[PDB]
RNA sequence: CUUGAGUCUCGUAGAGGGGGGUAGAAUUCCAGGUGUAGCGGUGAAAUGCGUAGAGAUCUGGAGGAAUACCGGUGGCGAAGGCGGCCCCCUGGACGAAGACUGACGCUCAGGUGCGAAAGCGUGGGGAGCAAACAGGAUUAGAUACCCUGGUAGUCCACGCCGUAAACGAUGUCGACUUGGAGGUUGUGCCGGCGUGGCUUCCGGAGCUAACGCGUUAAGUCGACCGCCUGGGGAGUAC
């Protein structure tokens, strides 16, 4: 648990921040549920938007079999 | 007749059958064997044992290329997933890596549910 | 679920590491879930039924802790 | 919705003070300004039923405010609907 | 004038045009009294997946405030420019004069 | 007159809606390479596909449709419904500090609009799926269930239809009446203590024929509307 975005007081999860985003996807590239990471509901949504937004720019992968 | 020493095994494990194709790293097939063509029909064909025999025959089919290391790419939900990888090791190949390449739509409408 | 076999690693445990990685990815369930079409009416009837049954077992467990069998 | 600029141009032009944002005249002029602006939106987006429902509430709200103004003092009512170019 | 964050990635073979295209886009925005709040050149990076068989691309990030009409010509210019293989224009609430987590 | 109703100012969350663009996965088709005897399917088979080289595997292309994970008795919408990402246009809700108008309200027969899916019209598109249809089985028979195919249709634009177990089987608005456990989204003060909105489960009095509902009432009341009067005939005939 212990959402790390309330803890760090983030205002937007900032898809360009690939260092953070890689902590919230699995080895195969799927978004990890807020139930597992204990992210708040509000930030989990912004996290999913940032991850999909980074996947489009090829900063992150969609799958592991590209 | 050529010597490669470095091939890729493609296990195609469906609910009804298992197909093992050993290709080189470039994706050109060297040989293949199936559970159905290994003397198994119907109920037998879709067992883990039928896939093991299929794996051994495919290893026996590519013996003239002298493959030494073998990547294993497993596809499908079939009962012949795990037992086919063991049989490749039992033959005497070196499994360098094992991957699941089962295609997942992120797609088309699937067929209707069977009312059995 | 890409497992690269490591040095001095026995085969079986790498085969154990592979079985783990595919289950954590839930690919086998994902394939079985996509083989027949599921109506939106039924996916919702199931989701709901899952939640209400997930809920009921929690309260049943909370309650059974305040009980004696003998 | 309308910009704060335009809202302030209406408040000052129709209210007797810049703080008189609640007078019937200001409200009717504010709704009329947004009703007229949306005519261009629905000339291109005829299949926008959800946004048109909010528009018809401005039409209904403005009608209820004019009917109130008419029976309280006609002098301000007739002076207002001519500035806004309303049939009634 | 609205705020926009533009991230466009360029073909690695025409990275030498990357310095050139920036001033042309800068001139177009600054021609229309638009500001440029940020402008970072990420250079060449490794792609997460192949894009038009490319494995690297030249990423350029800029934050601007322009009238929204001007951004359209940028979007049209990115569209017909075969140097640009992918782009993204996004509205931002305020000016973003900081530094990307990539620098 | 200001407490109901509304306006203005700052912000928040959201699959609210309409238009345009785009991405990745997968299916199918096409062309080619490697390769060779099966594939597929089932309870089991057969139809079917395959030596005219299938299936498997790799490469390039075309195309359409839907957006895995996130995803949640989570959110938004009057309801129907709404789910990749980006932009443009647009609706509503909520919250904080005031100011403003000055009860300006509620309900609403007739009227008006919106209204799943199927269906209809005109013009497109058509991958996958799939009524009809064809074949293979199963069976006493099997106008089915199962299998292999497969056309309307499903998709787009515009127009019509106007119905659903369109359901919370619970009309709308307002006031009042012990609690507990959550979710979600604001906000004030110092993880702690408040205060709002929406929402899920349990339960008290009360109510109910009972099941149950229970501050989101099916409790106590007020305002207005809709509707019922044994079953069938019949939501049928004219
Ligand atoms: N698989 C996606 C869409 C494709 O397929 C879904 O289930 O919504
Ligand atoms: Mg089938
Ligand atoms: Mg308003
Ligand atoms: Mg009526
Ligand atoms: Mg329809
Ligand atoms: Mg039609
Ligand atoms: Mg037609
Ligand atoms: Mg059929
Ligand atoms: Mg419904
Ligand atoms: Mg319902
Ligand atoms: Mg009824
Ligand atoms: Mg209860
Ligand atoms: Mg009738």
């Amino acid at each position: 648990k212990f959402c790390r975005f309330t803890a760090e007081g983030v205002q937007e999860i900032d898809y360009k921040d690939i260092a953070t985003l890689k902590n919230y996807i699995t080895e195969s590239g799927k978004i990890v549920p807020s139930r597992i990471t204990g992210t708040r509901a509000k930030y989990q949504r912004q996290l999913a938007r940032a991850i999909k937004r980074a996947r489009y720019l090829s900063l992150l992968p969609y799958t592991d079999r590209h | 007749r050529k010597q490669v020493s470095d091939g890729v095994a493609h296990i195609h494990a469906s609910f009804n059958n298992t197909i093992v194709t050993i290709t080189d790293r470039q994706g050109n097939a060297l040989g293949w064997a199936t559970a159905g063509g290994s003397g198994f029909r119907g109920s037998r064909k879709s067992t883990p044992f039928a896939a093991q025999v299929a794996a051994e025959r495919c290893a026996d089919a590519v013996k003239e290329y002298g493959i030494k290391n073998l990547e294993v790419m497993v596809k499908g939900p079939g009962p012949g997933r795990e037992s086919t990888i063991r049989a490749l090791n039992a033959a005497g190949f070196r499994i360098t890596n094992i991957t699941d390449v089962t295609p997942i739509p992120h797609g088309c409408r699937p067929p209707k549910k069977r009312r059995v | 679920p890409v497992i690269k076999v490591r040095e001095n690693e026995p085969f079986d445990v790498a085969l154990r590491r592979f079985k783990r990685s595919c289950e954590k990815a839930g690919v086998l369930a994902e394939v079985r879930r996509r083989e027949f079409y599921e109506k939106p009416t039924t996916e919702r009837k199931r989701a709901k039924a899952s939640a209400v049954k997930r809920h009921a077992k929690k309260l049943a467990r909370e309650n059974a802790r305040r009980t004696r069998l003998y | 919705s309308l910009s704060t600029e335009a809202t302030a141009k209406i408040v000052s032009e129709f209210g007797r003070d810049a703080n008189d944002t609640g007078s019937t005249e200001v409200q009717v002029a504010l709704l009329t300004a947004q009703i007229n602006h949306l005519q261009g939106h629905f000339a291109e987006h005829k299949k926008d039923h959800h946004s048109r429902r909010g528009l018809l509430r401005m039409v209904s709200q403005r009608r209820k405010l004019l009917d109130y103004l008419k029976r309280k003092d006609v002098a301000r009512y007739t002076q207002l609907i001519e500035r806004l170019g309303l049939r009634r | 004038m609205r705020h926009y964050e533009i991230v466009f990635m360029v073909h690695p073979d025409q990275s030498e045009q990357v310095p050139g295209m920036i001033e042309r886009y800068t001139a177009a925005i600054t021609g229309a009294e638009g500001k440029i709040h940020r402008l970072e050149d990420w250079g060449r990076r490794q792609l997460a997946y192949p894009i038009n068989k490319l494995h690297k691309a030249h990423y350029v990030l800029m934050n601007v405030e322009a009238p929204q009409e001007v951004i359209d010509e940028l979007e049209t210019t990115f569209r017909f420019n075969d140097a640009v293989i992918r782009s993204m224009v996004m509205r931002t609430k305020h000016a973003v004069t900081e530094a990307s987590p990539m620098v």
